[PDB]
DNA sequence: TAATAAACTAAAAACTATTATTAT
DNA sequence: AATAATAGTTTTTAGTTTATTAG
């Protein structure tokens, strides 16, 4: 299954940081 | 207050750094000469306990540890400090095999 | 920092025992007051302790006001407790032969107290109750009391052998009548969350909430 | 269930690498340096327990074992450490690729049946379990030519059999990323290359699964439940010890001392006490153990709450996620999925007795019902299970004076809240990290190569609002309606 | 400044490796 | 000479020092 992390497979492909966001 | 008639050497390493500093203590306040075990002079030469008489030759760097000494426990000479006594050497020599 | 505490303890014989399921104000107080003071020694607040004993056989207080000051015995003088003392209270305190008056005792703490303001200066104290309410006293020294309080404001703590709110006797509800006027007159609101009692403080702290840990 | 994970890498040997892409830019034996530091840091940080071997193909000369024609290993299925960094860094830009090249072999023909021949023989040798296993490749051929395709078609042959195997292909353009010109028959024999280069640090993962739990409901009931850790700090690489120049650590021989004699204390000698007023009262470690013996392991449950009845202000411990689970007693995940689907009185609190290591009192906690909210990309946010929050005890208190003291004016109020409505934030969990550990780990990699400091700079947890402020509009200190300035 | 982040030594249990010890 | 208890490195955890804000 997809959105799977690459390095171990079962644990999540997460996004970088982003940083704090002003709206 | 009788270690005066030990010619003694308590040993910095191995000796635990509180045990030897007591034991010279114990020694300068008993009149206990202190004389270094790489020459004659010393009336005992205190060392380590698990240390035997090769180990005496590699940790003093030398064949054959200097005359006139003998060799033996500082458990027993702490028994005779706190009973404030001497008591014999024999039963705690450290040992020499050689 | 200071906080002057005494120990004026109702001791007597029929009250130093009780029927079954209510424990005795006398044994009660006493068990109460020692986990309050052992937790406190644990703690070692700053206070000292004087203790003044009213029931008991004769008056042997520093001041009997005339006999009025009904079989008020001193023991402590004002000093650190200590384990030996404790123990010697836990032991040889025992049914007193007859009742007498607490705010004989009070007003005898707050004389010594105010004396002895010396050594460490005087700060926030906090007293409380040791009356079952089932003897015979009189209703009125609350003047004088009052007058005291008003010029004191000395924090309160009441307690009782009931922590059902009916089961009070005649003598209980007069009692339970003056203390209220008093307390409502001293703390208000306050005065009622300080209503318990000597088996409500074998389980509950909240006896002695006058003393805060601030921040 | 640990396994592991075996990932082995390939290059060719033919200049298409070797070239500068025409342009000045890196070279794609460049990049692909640049992408094997980032995997070689990546799995230092993370496990290192997974081994990696470098083997490279199409070249002049012969050092794999087995000595077939125009394959040359260099190294042997191991975890990454800092040698092998150093020994594969020496060999990048021209210089580093001349003299890899002269020592390795400038580039020759590929034989797949022989490559695919020692990836099964090598891959055999493996000693363990492995969880997963993977072989990421980079190479610029669209589809095989320079082979026959009796080679192709063998290959082909082999690579289904690796795919039923379970070991997959990855590949990404060289030509020109995007569009589509590479794999357009490797698409039968079956950016990113940003992704496999530097994009990830400080990662770290568990595949364990915490104890069964014994709840202890009542006397007649218990269940089994599994217990997650699910939040706690990720911690400081050890001291580790070690020597002035010989590096060799050292061991203890740390034992309290006594006048009386030149030995130790004895455990006996030992003794324990403390000063209560005028009291050394005496004890043992032994006495001390025993006194904090209340119940056994698990949890007490004192009884459900009400959760409509609950508060915010109290704080406590980060929460456990608690799961159902079916493990040594029947009918337990049966149950379990009720108390989940209502809302109205099956998210009530568990009030609860818990103790959770043998010899431990019982500290109260409470039960939230957190729903699998698996998310719609089927990524089961707040997985299925259970939120367990611990409760108060009255020491959770010191005072606080009352500071109730003001309700300002309405002018006040608008003006702040055109304020904060200009700043809102999606609050985006991931986007800082730890800048002191990960300042930690920068200087291990400058101890590490050569740099005085490889990397010099937070994660972000700097103040970037010196810029949000004319961002909000500096207005904020235009609606500073207040006569005197808090600050002088 | 005579407590307090922050560390910091000891420290069960956890997730596996096994391993025997009654199973012919 | 057949299974069936346990075993046993690895990983947090937490009441002890440890320096630096502390009657």
């Amino acid at each position: 299954c997809p959105g799977e992390s690459l390095i171990n497979p079962g644990f999540k492909s997460k996004k970088p940081a982003g940083g704090v966001d002003f709206d | 207050e009788w270690l005066s008639s030990l010619r003694a050497h308590v040993v910095r390493t191995g000796i635990g750094r509180a045990r030897a500093e007591l034991f010279e203590k114990q020694i300068v306040q008993h009149g206990g000469q202190l004389c270094p075990a790489q020459g004659p002079g010393v009336t005992h030469i205190v060392v380590d306990e698990g240390m035997d008489y090769e180990r005496a030759l590699r940790l003093l760097r030398l064949p054959q540890l200097p005359p006139g000494a003998q060799l033996v426990k500082s458990a027993w000479l702490s028994l005779c400090l706190q009973e404030r006594r001497l008591v014999d050497v024999a039963g705690f020599s450290i040992f020499i095999p050689s | 920092n200071k906080a002057a505490v005494v120990l004026c303890m109702d001791v007597g014989f029929t009250m130093s025992n009780s029927i079954p399921g209510i424990e005795s104000p006398f044994e009660q107080a006493k068990k109460v007051i020692t986990m309050f003071v052992q937790r406190q020694v644990f703690a070692e607040n700053k206070d000292e302790i004087a203790l003044v004993l009213f029931g008991t056989d004769g008056t042997d207080n520093p001041l009997s006001g005339g006999d009025q000051y009904q079989n008020i015995t001193v023991h402590r003088h004002l000093m650190l407790p200590d384990f030996d003392l404790l123990e010697d209270i836990e032991s040889k305190i025992q049914p007193g032969s007859q009742q007498a008056d607490f705010l004989d005792a009070l007003i005898v703490s707050m004389d010594v107290i105010q004396h002895e303001t010396i050594g460490k200066k005087f700060e926030k104290r906090h007293i409380e109750i040791f009356t079952d309410l089932s003897s015979r006293f009189s209703k009125s020294q609350l003047d004088i009391i009052i007058h005291s309080l008003k010029k004191c404001d000395i924090s309160l703590q009441f307690f009782l052998p009931f922590s059902p709110l009916k089961g009070i006797t005649e003598q209980q509800k007069e009692g339970l009548e003056i203390v209220k006027m008093v307390m409502i007159s001293l703390e208000g609101e306050d005065g009622l969350d300080e209503i318990y009692s000597f088996s409500e403080s074998l389980r509950k702290l909240c006896v002695f909430k006058k003393i805060e840990r601030h921040s | 269930y640990s396994g592991r994970d075996s990932l082995i890498f390939l290059v060719d040997a033919s200049k298409a690498m070797f070239e500068s892409q025409s342009e000045d830019e890196l070279t794609p034996f460049d990049m692909s340096i640049q992408c094997i530091q980032s995997v070689y840091i990546s799995k230092i940080i993370s496990s290192d327990r997974d081994l990696l071997a470098v083997v490279f193909y199409g070249t002049e000369k012969d050092k794999n074992s087995v000595n077939f024609k125009n394959i040359y290993v260099l190294q042997e299925l191991d975890n990454p450490g800092a040698k092998r960094i150093l020994e594969l860094d020496q060999f990048k830009g021209q210089q580093g690729q001349k003299r890899f090249q002269d020592m390795m072999g400038h580039g020759s023909d590929y034989s797949l049946s022989e490559v695919l021949w020692v990836c099964a023989n090598l891959f055999s040798d493996v000693q363990f379990k492995m969880s997963h296993k993977r072989i990421m490749l980079f190479t610029n051929e669209d589809n095989p030519h320079g082979n026959d395709s009796a080679k192709a078609s063998r290959a082909r042959t082999k690579a289904g059999d690796l795919r039923d195997t379970g070991i997959f292909l990855d590949l990404m353009h060289l030509k020109k990323p995007g569009g589509f010109d590479i794999s357009l028959f490797y698409r039968d024999i079956i950016s990113k290359l940003e992704d496999l280069l530097r994009k990830v640090r400080a990662k770290e993962t568990r595949k364990r699964a915490l104890s069964r739990l014994k709840l202890k409901l009542n006397k007649d009931i218990v269940i089994s439940v599994g217990i997650y850790n699910l939040v706690q700090k990720a911690l400081k690489p050890p001291p580790i010890k070690l020597y002035r120049e010989t590096n060799e650590p050292v061991k203890t021989k740390t034992r309290t001392f006594n006048t009386s004699t030149g030995g130790l204390l004895l455990p006996s000698d030992t003794k324990r006490s403390q000063i209560y007023g005028s009291r050394q009262i005496i004890l043992e470690k032994e006495e001390t153990e025993e006194l904090k013996r209340f119940d056994d392991p698990g949890l007490m449950l004192m009884g459900f709450k009400p959760l409509v009845l609950l508060k915010k202000h109290h704080y406590l411990r980060p929460s456990l996620f608690v799961y159902p689970e079916e493990s040594l007693v029947i009918g337990s995940s049966t149950l379990f999925s009720a108390l989940l689907i209502k809302c109205l009185e099956k998210e009530v609190a568990a009030l609860c007795r818990y103790t959770p290591r043998r010899n431990i009192p019982p500290y109260f906690v409470a039960l939230v019902p957190q729903e699998e909210e698996l998310d719609d990309q089927k990524i089961q946010v707040t997985p299925p299970g259970f939120q367990l929050v611990f409760l108060p005890f009255a020491d959770d208190k010191r005072k606080m004076p009352f500071t109730e003291k003001i309700m300002a004016t309405p002018e006040q109020v608008g003006k702040m809240k055109a304020i904060v409505e200009k700043l809102r934030f999606t609050y985006r969990s991931d986007s800082f990290e730890n800048p002191v550990l990960q300042q930690h780990f920068r200087n291990l990699e400058a101890l590490a190569l050569d740099l005085m400091e490889p990397e010099q700079a937070v994660d972000l947890t700097l103040p970037k609002v010196e810029a949000m402020n004319k961002r909000l509009g500096s207005l904020v200190d235009e609606f500073k309606e207040l006569v005197y300035p808090p600050d002088y």
